[PDB]
């Protein structure tokens, strides 16, 4: 079985820059190599076949080159929508085999998060649980720290974070942090606060509310 | 146009089996074979094999019915390792080699003994707002298995929408949120409804979110 | 137009391992289009020997194996047997020129070490009925020789015949030895006006001559 | 077992037309791609034409585009090749060949027919003259004699020769025909027999030249 290797799991670039991704086969496959692009929640999309041939509809900025064992995939001018995982594949022998993929990630200017806090809804409380949601909207870079405080008590192990993929237009990230308590316990406390530190914030930002107000 | 449509997400208990379907349209089914593939976060894209239209060794059985224009893939005694997204795909033209151009949307297979459970949809109401921007959302709580889809105003609202990847809770149920940001000046001029579809439990919910 | 290039000949002694190379281009083998191999024995149709680059059909001994690398393919035979003598073709698909199944030029595979054998030669005079049709043909049958290089000459009395000679090219019989045919056309007047006629067969320095007279 | 049998080949004048056919049995005709492959005398193999299991896809070698037409009858389990504007260079054996299954990367020809000869020539069909070769003993083993039949000036190939209506098998040796400078063919067939039976055993050579519809039975006897 032919092994297809993409050494870089992640590759980073900027809008308008040139970027190149490498793929190696452990067997001389001449030019029997295809390249695929896969965006979040989508099926792979064929970009290049036979190492250098552009498939129908692929934009001109996508090129492939190489022969033998060392193949290269290039984007001449990176665009915001180009965020994706890129896979090489040999179509030289059976079984068909794929590289591990290289995720493309865009550099951009620092962007400080927009922070919102949502109390549990009445409808959720009537059901017995209480989820408090802290939302960090359209920031960069990805690195962000969220701390929950309940009547000035730091929370640990009580919350779960979720982050979106890099936005295909502004290349920012968004993040949700969800603190879950029982109804009885939520009603035992007054002040609910989430504190956010991010490279774009000169000083930590706090959003809070008082149960009842 | 050539189109491959795959069956819906599946929940399979360990040791059971499931048959996956790929309906084809837009060509003579007998002229092209269908390729099957498996995608996981750890093992990546893996080719399984091909359904001959005139008809992973022990795990996969590949078949096809020309009368329904449908390719089939039965997965045998399933384990946690068979939890994945499965694609069917087709070569672009008659004399092409094995490069894949026409792909199905993928079928998610969850291998688990847990029970399927439809979600509850709670609103995340807007209040007093980063200057000129307000935020609202829906909390889709405690469902199983994946996946869930969320749109806003029947799909007519796409700007400012962020649907977060689900987290798995210690209970063994999933939970996610979908938020949209809108200009503050729009808060009291338009209705905001999140549409939630969890096909594995045949749950469809339209939920208004009011400030 | 494109073809797959093979060597026209490949030789090996019994027991050895031989390879037949098959070189294509980026439009066929190099693009991943699979390579297939066929064996043809004299007077028969080609038979599938290897398919899918390296798969042996049911019945092909495991001494035959296939492989490929870059634009080149290779058939290998370990433990070369005398019965492996035959023609071998590789085959693939070429996407240039709107697409076509493309064949290799072919390789004749000879096993060396076959022991020489001297020919049996028979010479017939013109029958009486042929003469009655105003024609005369002498028949020289050469058979059971090895290797195949044979040389025929005709003599009238003791002087070589200018023309009228038709000699076939040797071909192998079911016993793996060669046979050939040489014919000498004469008019009845030459056949009866000469003292004798001779067929001269030379094979590997050795010569036999058979003579017949009216 | 799979079987393929081609027929319809023969002699044709430059510019003429021929219709080859192939009959198949032992497999679902309707599920396989069919093909024509030809091999010129003493030359290599050249793919000619391919038809899909549904006739939806038909392809031709450039060298035959516009002159040849492939087609198939799935109810009759039959494949056809309509050859027009034939030329000398179309002379060859024409094989009908099935395309096996493969998972991308282009398939192989898994079964071939025996073939059928096609001869494109302005020359005329020439029947043979069959003459006897009277028994001779000098070159044969002790107590045996060589006895022959000369098949002269025929065209085109092939000729079949048997002896005593096929009853006589041991000792027969038919030689490959010679191709004369005139384009005609000649071959000899001799059989070695017991020198003792040369008096009471009758020996007949049966020559069949179907290309001209000529059959000859020649008795051979000692001078």
């Amino acid at each position: 079985d032919i092994v297809m290797t993409q050494s870089h799991k992640f590759m980073s670039t900027s809008v308008g820059d040139r970027v190149s991704i490498t793929c190696k086969a452990n067997h001389d496959v001449n030019i029997a190599v295809a390249w695929y692009q896969q965006k979040p929640g989508q099926s792979p999309k064929l970009l290049i076949y036979s190492a250098s041939y552009r498939y129908t509809g692929v934009p001109d900025r996508f090129t492939g080159s190489g022969s033998g064992t060392d193949f290269t995939f290039t984007i001449s001018s990176v665009q915001a929508e180009d965020l994706a995982v890129y896979y090489c594949q040999q179509h030289y022998d059976t079984p068909r085999t794929f590289g591990g993929g290289t995720k493309l990630e865009i550099k951009r200017t620092v962007a400080a998060p927009s922070v919102f806090i949502f109390p549990p809804s009445d409808e959720q409380l009537k059901s017995g649980t209480a989820s408090v949601v802290c939302l960090l909207n359209n920031f960069y870079p990805r690195e962000a720290k969220v701390q929950w405080k309940v009547d000035n008590a730091l929370q640990s192990g009580n919350s779960q974070e979720s982050v979106t993929e890099q936005d295909s237009k502004d290349s920012t990230y968004s993040l949700s942090s969800t603190l879950t308590l029982s109804k009885a316990d939520y009603e035992k406390h007054k002040v609910y606060a989430c504190e956010v530190t991010h490279q774009g914030l000169s000083s930590p930002v706090t959003k809070s509310f008082n149960r009842g107000e | 146009q050539v189109q491959l449509q795959q069956s819906g997400a599946e929940l399979v208990r360990p040791g059971a089996s499931v048959t996956l379907s790929c309906k084809a349209s837009g060509y003579i089914f007998t002229d092209y074979e269908i390729h099957w593939l498996k995608q996981t976060p750890v093992h990546g894209l893996e080719w399984i094999g091909t359904s001959d239209p005139e008809t992973f060794k022990g795990k996969a059985i590949l078949t096809a019915d020309k009368s329904s224009s449908t390719a089939y893939m039965e997965l045998r005694s399933l384990t946690s390792e068979d939890s994945a997204v499965y694609y069917c795909t087709r070569r672009p033209y008659y004399g092409s080699g094995a490069w894949f151009a026409y792909w199905g949307q993928g079928t998610l297979v969850t291998v688990s003994a847990a029970s399927t459970k439809g979600p509850s949809v709670f609103p995340l109401a807007p209040s007093s707002t980063s200057g000129g921007t307000a935020a609202l959302g829906c909390l889709v709580k405690d469902y199983f298995p994946e996946p869930v889809t969320v749109s806003w105003n029947s799909g007519a609202l796409t700007s400012g929408v962020h649907t977060f990847p689900a987290v798995l809770q210690s209970s063994g149920l999933y939970s996610l949120s979908s938020v949209v940001t809108v200009p503050s000046s729009s808060l009291g001029t338009q209705t905001y409804i999140c549409n939630v579809n969890h096909k594995p439990s045949n749950t469809k919910v339209d939920k208004r979110v009011e400030p | 137009q494109p073809v797959l290039t093979q060597p026209p000949s490949v030789s090996g002694a019994p027991g050895q391992r031989v390879t037949i190379s098959c070189t294509g281009s980026s439009s066929n083998i190099g693009a991943g289009y699979d390579v297939h191999w066929y064996q043809q024995l004299p007077g028969t149709a080609p038979k599938l020997l290897i398919y899918g680059n390296s798969n042996r059909p049911s019945g092909v001994p495991d001494r035959f194996s296939g492989s490929k690398s870059g634009t080149s393919a290779s058939l290998a035979i370990t433990g070369l047997q005398a019965e492996d003598e035959a023609d071998y073709y590789c085959q693939s698909y070429d996407s240039s020129l709107s697409g076509f199944y493309v064949f290799g030029t072919g390789t004749k595979l000879t096993v060396l070490g076959q022991p020489k054998a001297a020919p049996s030669v028979t010479l017939f005079p013109p029958s009486s009925e042929e003469l009655q049709a105003n024609k005369a043909t002498l028949v020289c049958l050469i058979s059971d020789f090895y290797p195949g290089a044979v040389t025929v000459a005709w003599k009238a009395d003791s002087s070589p015949v200018k023309a009228g000679v038709e000699t076939t090219t040797p071909s192998k019989q079911s016993n793996n030895k060669y046979a050939a045919s040489s014919y000498l056309s004469l008019t009845p007047e030459q056949w009866k006006s000469h003292r004798s006629y001779s067929c001269q067969v030379t094979h590997e320095g050795s010569t036999v001559e058979k003579t017949v007279a009216p | 077992e799979v079987q393929l049998v081609e027929s319809g080949g023969g002699l044709v004048k430059p510019g003429g037309s021929l219709r080859l056919s192939c009959a198949a049995s032992g497999f679902t005709f309707s599920s396989y791609s069919m093909n024509w492959v030809r091999q010129a005398p003493g030359k290599g193999l050249e793919w000619v034409s391919s038809i899909s299991s549904s006739s939806s896809y038909i392809y031709y070698a450039d060298s035959v585009k516009g002159r040849f037409t492939i087609s198939r009858d799935n109810a009759k389990n039959s494949l056809y090749l309509q050859m027009n504007s034939l030329r000398a260079e179309d002379t060859a054996v024409y094989y009908c060949a099935r395309l096996g299954y493969c998972s991308g990367g282009s398939c192989h020809f898994d079964y071939w027919g025996q073939g059928t000869l096609v001869t494109v020539s302005s020359a005329s069909t020439k029947g043979p003259s069959v003459f006897p070769l009277a028994p001779s003993s000098k070159s044969t083993s002790g107590g045996t004699a060589a006895l022959g039949c000369l098949v002269k000036d025929y065209f085109p190939e092939p000729v079949t020769v048997s002896w005593n209506s096929g009853a006589l098998t041991s000792g027969v040796h038919t030689f490959p025909a010679v191709l004369q400078s005139s384009g005609l063919y000649s071959l000899s067939s001799v059989v070695t027999v017991p020198s003792s039976s040369l008096g009471t055993q009758t020996y007949i050579c049966n020559v069949n030249h179907k290309p001209s519809n000529t059959k000859v039975d020649k008795r051979v006897e000692p001078k």
